[PDB]
RNA sequence: CCUCCGCAUAAGCCUGCGUCAGAUUAAAACACUGAACUGACAAUUAACAGCCCAAUAUCUACAAUCAACCAACAAGUCAUUAUUACCCUCACUGUCAACCCAACACAGGCAUGCUCAUAAGGAAAGGUUAAAAAAAGUAAAAGGAACUCGGCAAAUCUUACCCC
RNA sequence: GCUACCUAAGAACAGCUAAAAGAGCACACCCGUCUAUGUAGCAAAAUAGUGGGAAGAUUUAUAGGUAGAGGCGACAAACCUA
RNA sequence: GCUAAACCUAGCCCCAAACCCACUCCACCUUACUACCAGACAACCUUAGCCAAACCAUUUACCCAAAUAAAGUAUAGGCGAUA
């Protein structure tokens, strides 16, 4: 009979399954009429890649460095860290009022921009 | 061949061991306690035969009677069909009818 | 580097990632398991490069310094004194060169050694009042200290030089972050200069 | 005549007959993946 | 990236951009002879032929003319001792034909090694092997097997 | 260039290149997001230059002259991965107060089980989306007598380990 | 497998060494040397 | 294996004999 | 010396006689080292083939058979227009083999194109002897179905009658 | 996925005689009359020869349909995974 | 003296107690393990039979309240097997 414990991949079909299966490469564009593959630009991760010339960050650390105790980031510490000695000091001017929270950093949609965080809009 | 080619690790008993010094123990406390409990109180194992003797079958039913709601579905399954059979053995098989 | 072993895998006085543990035990072997005593990590006093003494064995009452700790079977491997002989270069036609080999040793044939003496002393692990936890003999009563030894890295951090591709300790240090309300792809956007103008729209997740 | 060769392999029959879709379309064949998962088994369809 | 969830284009959406790339890949020595322009590449499944072009011209600034990729399909033959299949993965290569005309030619890593440094671990024991080796090979077939030991 | 798959020539067959200290969390964390970004950059490198490393010694048949640079670049991309993770799920949990940034629902499949069912970005309504009103999030109960044997089956195994744990326990109770 | 026989041996040697001197498998057989020392018997 | 040490022992008094009758001492 | 083969595509299968090392062992129906193998390494690169199309109405009587005369029946295998919408482009997948279905390295089964004996592809004899019985052939005096249930088989080419 | 029947959309049929053809000889191809071998066989139905058909009620690749108190059957109590 | 022989411990069983599980990232109802498109269909229903009645034709314990006792009693039933 037919194998059932190898993994279903593109090479194992007929020519119609072969072509349809792929192999998890992500679509940059569409079929058109002609079968013609019209590619879009937008479709294409761009590749940011900054510039390295001044950059005095080797890819290894000295062992004469030292240790220290860790302590991951959490949402106090950045909010604290952040926009505490904003609200802070506006608080003592007087100046605070907690309608509008805007210019301390926050925003009340996540629509209006383009990375937005929840959805998760960017890549990586 | 079938025979050990050495003598088996020798197996030691402790004879006074606390169970079995004890052993034995606050029976005959109902004949000497003012038969506030009976002996049959002090037995411990399955809910079903606590105090009880029985046959085969008629533990197989009181099992089914007593526990077999709270029972995993194979095992009543096999419960079930163990009581039919023992039916079937012990009221139309055998000598002495 | 990541290697699991079977549940009743053997500890075998070689590493299990090693060519002879290996051979010795192949993914194949079943064999009984060696049942060992059971001790915590809080009360395991003799660590790799203190001086113990050997209470019995084919030498008795012969000091020595721990070599290696097998903590997965109770094993203590005492620096050429429980010692067995073996040969090493080994041909078909000529073998030789005889060493001395050590077997390892169990938890209750070692006992720990204070300076003061040399002699046999058990230890209590009793907290300081400083913060630290070290150990305490119990016939006299002295602070038996961790022995130094060479760490795992196989380096010695006084007589070590940065190399070429190591970041050195100052521009490692440096602090050069400010916390924001900004996420990475913002600040490398702004950074780099990258402008994009034309904004993402409603999708439907479900 | 000969009849050892019953079995003439097709992808598209076999998938077509004994494949996860199939079985999921039907009450009893939603059972039959059922019975599967609780036996323990590799491959639940083909 | 790799592992990850693509934002979904809309038309005259904004252009995806990746930051911190997820894709590794490995320069391999050619198995069979190919043109001196040609560079062949061991890259992940995902990764496409714009992708390692984008890839190359980003990250390393290397001209690139032409890319063609292929999946390599590992074997499925090997049995493990309880007779089950081990699988070698199958992967995907590439040929990259450079841009200017430059060519490349696969280096030569591993010769060639001259050192003699002093060594105490293994060194060592290695004169220890190399001496009795060379003092204990003097037997003699003249003895007929008694030992050459005794001075008598 | 080309090169930057390989180290410096001169390590070329020299069975040893000694360098360490992959980078710890803690110091990573220490920095910008824009350092963050070159230093992936960099490790991503020297992490391509490793692995042609690696394929070209499996190749020549000759061991890797240092096989652990390549973990301690792992383990510092993981590193740095982490560090921006975290930056990015404070954030997130200061803005919209949500974890999870793929949003997903609990749900019950065909086959009774409880899932966790993650959201797949579609362009349509899920009212008019033809291939997702074909999944079925639902029991349709003759899966239940399957749930309850599943359950028994968990239970039994569960017995198994605990009556073992018990037994090993005992053993070693009486040698010792 | 409560108490299952362990001697077998010595009933088996108790019957085969009144069968030594015989000729053929019934010297070392059981199955036939049972029969042929009843008969001899 | 099988419980018991009758037979056991039985066995080893047998074994012990053959050795004796094997190798008689002087 | 054989070739009734072969080379491709489809389908099927999924690394299954490429290199190196072990060949002390292990399968080779024996062996050298390679089809009944162990480990490592390496390869199949798209133009071929898959993977297609914006709607709403509307149009579509006249076979094919060299399609020309003629001739048919079983009556047939291929077509648009009108208006609106639309200026980005060459991605992804198959590509190996002495191969599939028959428990096998099975005298069996297996679609299409191409030359129909080849420019492809192959080897009936491990060595010897020259008994019986057996199998496949070749030749056979005189006779020519006398054989046998029956001209079965073989060799020659064959007339007439009957039943269904 | 064998097989019985059907549905959709395909393919194949040299040469000669062509009476015009569910015509004749005759390949490929389909079938299996008779003989011999084989009978734990090459083969859980084969081989060699010899035969019936071979432009049709033909053969055949692909996908789909009908299922057991049933299906399908140019009724053989046929076939529906040896 | 070859082939062999021998071995304890992996684990398991029956109880008791206690109500038990399940998102690192990615993929998975279409040909599952497939990033990305316009008919929105949808489940709810008295088991039967073997067997016993020495055939079989009405009938023939098996269902989910701790025990025990009333009691195998009242009753049912080709008034019979049995219930
Ligand atoms: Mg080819
Ligand atoms: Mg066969
Ligand atoms: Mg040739
Ligand atoms: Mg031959
Ligand atoms: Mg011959
Ligand atoms: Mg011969
Ligand atoms: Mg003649
Ligand atoms: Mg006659
Ligand atoms: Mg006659
Ligand atoms: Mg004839
Ligand atoms: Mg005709
Ligand atoms: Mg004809
Ligand atoms: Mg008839
Ligand atoms: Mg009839
Ligand atoms: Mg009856
Ligand atoms: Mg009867
Ligand atoms: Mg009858």
């Amino acid at each position: 009979g037919a194998d059932r414990m190898s993994k279903w991949t593109s090479k194992r079909g007929p020519r119609s399954f072969r072509g349809r299966k792929g192999r998890g490469a992500k679509g940059i564009g569409f079929l058109t009429s002609g079968w013609r593959f019209v590619q879009i630009k937008e479709m294409v991760p761009e590749f940011v890649v900054p510039d390295l010339t001044g950059f005095k960050l080797k890819p290894y650390v000295s062992y004469l460095a030292p240790e220290s105790e860790e302590t991951p980031l959490t949402a106090a510490q950045l909010f604290s860290e952040a926009v505490a000695p904003a609200i802070e000091k506006d608080f003592k001017d007087g100046t605070f009022d907690p309608d509008n929270l805007e210019k301390y950093g926050f925003e009340p949609t996540q629509e209006g921009k383009l990375f937005q965080l929840y959805p998760r809009n960017f890549l990586r | 061949i079938g025979i050990r080619l050495t003598l088996p690790p020798p197996k030691v008993v402790d004879r006074w061991n606390e169970k079995r010094a004890m052993f034995g123990v606050y029976d005959n406390i109902g004949i000497l306690g003012n038969f506030e409990k009976h002996p049959k109180e002090l037995i411990r194992g399955p809910i079903w035969l606590r105090g009880w003797k029985g046959n085969e079958l008629q533990r197989c039913i009181r099992k089914r009677k007593m526990v077999g709601s709270r029972m995993f579905a194979d095992d009543l399954h096999n419960l079930n069909k163990r009581i039919r059979y023992l039916y079937k053995h012990f009221n139309r098989h055998g000598k002495f009818r | 580097s990541k290697v699991t072993l079977p549940p009743h895998y053997r500890y075998g006085m070689s590493p299990p990632g090693s060519v002879a543990d290996k051979r010795k035990n192949p993914p194949w072997i079943r064999r009984r398991p060696v049942v060992v005593e059971p001790i915590s990590d809080e009360d395991w006093y003799l660590f790799c490069g203190d001086t113990v003494e050997i209470l019995e064995g084919k030498d008795a009452g012969k000091q020595g310094k721990v070599v290696q700790v097998i903590r997965q079977r109770n094993w203590v491997v005492v620096g050429g004194l429980n010692t067995h002989y073996r040969y090493i270069g080994k041909t078909m036609d000529y073998r030789g060169t005889m060493i001395p080999s050590e077997a390892p040793l169990l938890h209750r044939q070692v006992k720990l050694v204070d300076p003061m003496d040399r002699k046999p002393t058990e230890i209590e692990w009793r907290f300081t009042e400083a913060g630290e936890r070290v150990r305490v003999s119990t016939r006299s009563g002295r602070i038996i200290p961790k022995p130094e030894f060479p760490r795992a890295d196989g380096i010695v951090p006084e007589t070590w030089i940065d190399g070429p591709k190591d970041t050195s300790v100052e521009d490692a240090l440096e602090r050069t972050y400010v916390p924001c309300l900004k996420t990475l792809q913002e600040e490398v956007m702004e950074a780099m200069g990258i402008k994009e103008t034309r904004k993402y729209k409603k999708v439907y997740w479900y | 005549k000969a009849r050892g060769n019953e079995y003439q392999p097709s992808n598209i029959k076999r998938k077509n007959k004994h494949g996860w879709v199939r079985r999921l379309s039907t009450p009893a064949g939603v059972q039959v993946i059922l019975r599967r998962m609780l036996k323990g088994r590799k491959s639940l369809s083909h | 990236a790799r592992n990850v969830v693509y934002p979904l284009y809309r038309l005259g959406g904004p252009q995806l951009r990746v930051f911190r790339t997820n894709f590794f890949i490995q320069l391999v020595r050619p198995g069979v002879a190919q043109p001196e322009d040609t560079v062949q590449f061991r890259i992940p499944m995902e990764m496409t032929r714009v992708d390692l072009r984008n890839y190359l011209e980003g990250i390393y600034n290397v001209p690139v003319a032409a890319v063609r990729t292929r999946v390599q399909h590992g074997s499925n033959k090997r049995r493990d001792h309880r007779n089950v299949r081990i699988k070698k993965p199958d992967y995907k290569v590439a040929y990259v034909q450079l841009a200017h005309g430059q060519t490349f030619t696969f280096p030569d890593l591993f010769p060639e090694k001259d050192e003699s440094p002093e060594g105490s671990a293994a060194d060592d024991l290695y004169s220890m092997l190399e001496e009795e080796r060379q003092q204990r090979q003097s037997s003699d077939p003249r003895r007929g097997g008694v030992p050459s030991w005794f001075g008598l | 260039g080309l090169e930057e798959f390989f180290d410096d020539p001169k390590n070329w067959g020299q069975e040893k290149v000694k360098s360490g200290a992959a980078w710890t969390c803690q110091q990573l964390r220490n920095k910008s997001n824009e350092d963050l970004h070159k230093l992936w950059y960099v490790l991503l490198k020297e992490r391509n230059m490793l692995l042609t490393l690696e394929q070209e010694a499996k190749r020549q048949r000759l061991p890797m002259p240092s096989p652990e640079r390549l973990d301690k670049v792992v383990d510092s991309m993981d590193a740095l991965d982490k560090v921006v993770q975290e930056r990015e799920d404070a954030l997130r949990l200061l803005q919209t107060g949500q974890e999870r940034a793929r949003p997903g629902a609990w749900r019950r499949d065909i086959f009774g089980r409880i899932i966790w069912h993650k959201f797949k970005q579609w362009v349509i309504p899920w009212h008019l989306n033809k291939r997702y009103n074909r999944k079925r999030f639902f029991a349709l109960p003759y899966v239940d007598h399957f749930l309850r044997l599943e359950r028994e089956k968990r239970a039994r195994i569960k017995a198994r380990k605990e009556n073992l744990e018990r037994k090993k326990a005992k053993i070693l109770l009486k040698k010792f | 497998l409560r108490n299952r026989v362990t001697d077998r041996y010595f009933r088996i040697q108790e019957v085969l060494k009144h069968a030594r001197h015989f000729r053929g498998r019934k010297n070392r057989c059981y199955r036939l040397a049972v029969r042929t020392v009843i008969r001899a018997f | 294996v099988k419980k018991g040490f009758r037979a056991a022992f039985r066995f080893q008094k047998e074994l012990e004999r053959q050795r004796l009758l094997r190798c008689p001492p002087p």
